[PDB]
């Protein structure tokens, strides 16, 4: 994450992020809606940060220091580049919408009125198709990665020293290889809960309520399609074991 | 330091996300109660042992039968959660959640946790539950369910009042440190 965005999302809520004099001018329902919208972006910023740790810190770090088979790193972090591109684009779109809404002369005060339109674009068409297939591939290759991580850590001392080293900082407490992998799988299932809670405070504009209703249906359709296309892979699953 | 992993399961209306947040936070969500929980690694010292405890949630996964079990690998303790102001969430423990946790996680200690115990003396809870011929989950009904499903133990807490929350997580750490 970049310092600019970290300081912009360092507060617990939108009410704590905006200046108290700016907050005072808004209604109850609006403060409520903006707190949840702020959370959708805050968690998205964090999601992208997780994929950066996986790609730059672990995936690349291994390629350069640990000289092992290239399919081992692919087996450890499947589709991370593809995933990073989907979420870095979504995060940019969400961050631009916040920036547009910034009050003149302020870097912290804003109100996002339109969001359902940006969410309908994200969860529909080629963007949705690229997201569904990428999460289906990631999730079906999830267990095989956890087993490959454990095989390496409990068989290679160089891998052990690398992991111990790169995970040593206090900031990597929640972000070990496996925790990053589960954090990614669990992300897609956070959207319906975030969008429904936003939708709960978006009745002031009827076209915004319908946008968030459609966007909710689109994330739910997507989640069902990823779930339907999941078949767990096993490191050395024999052909007989698969077709039975 | 020993690394142990916790996972909370149970119907949405049991208050599992709130429980995780109120525990993980040194503060209390006074201004904003987050909708979601990412993960947390708690530093716990129970009975002289110092454990690192990764806390995980299954909220959002309830309808996705192949996505939900991906949270289970390497779990050292399970919190099986239900709401005291909701007898329906207790009835789904041995029918839905117990068969699944025993399938993916055989021999992993389960702790039955009765959340929202502060609502057992609330009158709005009695008034609305009378409309469905129901009444708050009695202590003995929770203990008897924990017994029936082979739970390691049965506990009760209130994430709104923080009552019994530290105890649940200290006990889950003892359960995870077993055999
Ligand atoms: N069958 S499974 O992949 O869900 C799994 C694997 C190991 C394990 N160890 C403790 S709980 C648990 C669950």
């Amino acid at each position: 994450s970049m310092e600019m965005d970290e300081k912009d999302f360092a507060a617990d809520s939108w009410s704590l992020a905006v200046d108290s004099s700016f907050l005072q001018q808004h209604k109850k329902e609006v403060m409520k809606q903006q707190d949840v919208i702020y959370e959708l972006i805050q968690t998205e910023l964090h999601h992208v940060r997780t994929l950066k740790i996986m790609t730059r810190l672990f995936r690349t770090g291994m390629l350069e220091e640990l000289h092992l088979e290239p399919g081992v790193v692919q087996g450890l972090f499947p589709c991370v580049d593809e995933l990073s591109d989907i979420h870095t684009r979504f995060l940019s779109q969400l961050l631009e919408r916040r920036r547009q809404a910034l009050c003149p002369g302020s870097t912290r005060n804003f109100v996002i009125h339109r969001l359902g339109d940006l969410l309908i674009s994200q969860f529909s068409g080629p963007s949705a198709e690229q997201m569904c297939k990428t999460y289906s591939e990631f999730c079906s290759r999830h267990s095989k990665a956890l087993k490959l991580y454990k095989e390496l850590y409990a068989r290679d001392k160089r891998f052990q020293q690398f992991i111990r080293k790169v995970t040593r900082p206090a900031v990597l407490k929640r972000h070990g290889v496996q925790e990053c992998i589960l954090l990614v799988t669990q992300r897609i299932t956070k959207y319906p809960l975030l969008i429904s809670r936003i939708l709960q405070h978006s009745h002031g504009i009827e076209e915004e309520r319908q946008d968030l209703t459609t966007a909710l249906g689109l994330v739910k359709e997507l989640l069902s399609n990823v779930d339907e296309g999941i078949y767990q892979l096993e490191k050395g699953a024999r052909l007989q074991e698969i077709y039975n | 330091a020993i690394r142990k992993k916790l996972v909370i399961v149970g119907d949405g209306a049991c208050g599992k996300t709130c429980l995780l947040i109120v525990f993980s936070k040194d503060q209390f969500p006074e201004v904003y109660v987050p909708t979601v929980f990412e993960n947390y690694v708690a530093d716990i010292e129970v009975d002289g042992k110092q454990v690192e405890l990764a806390l995980w949630d299954t909220a959002g996964q309830e309808d996705y039968d192949r996505l939900r079990p991906l949270s289970y690998p390497d779990t050292d303790v399970i919190l099986m959660c239900f709401s005291i102001d909701s007898p329906d969430s207790l009835e789904n423990i041995p029918e839905k959640w117990t068969p699944e946790v025993k399938h993916f996680c055989p021999n992993v200690p389960i702790i039955l946790v009765g959340n929202k115990k502060d609502l057992r003396n609330d009158e709005h809870t009695r008034r609305e539950l009378a409309k469905m011929k129901q009444e708050p989950v009695k202590p003995e009904e929770g203990r008897d369910m924990a017994n029936r499903i082979g739970a390691f133990g049965y506990m009760e807490c209130s994430a709104k009042t923080k009552d019994g929350v530290r105890e649940v997580f200290e006990m889950a750490t003892r359960a995870a440190l077993q055999a």
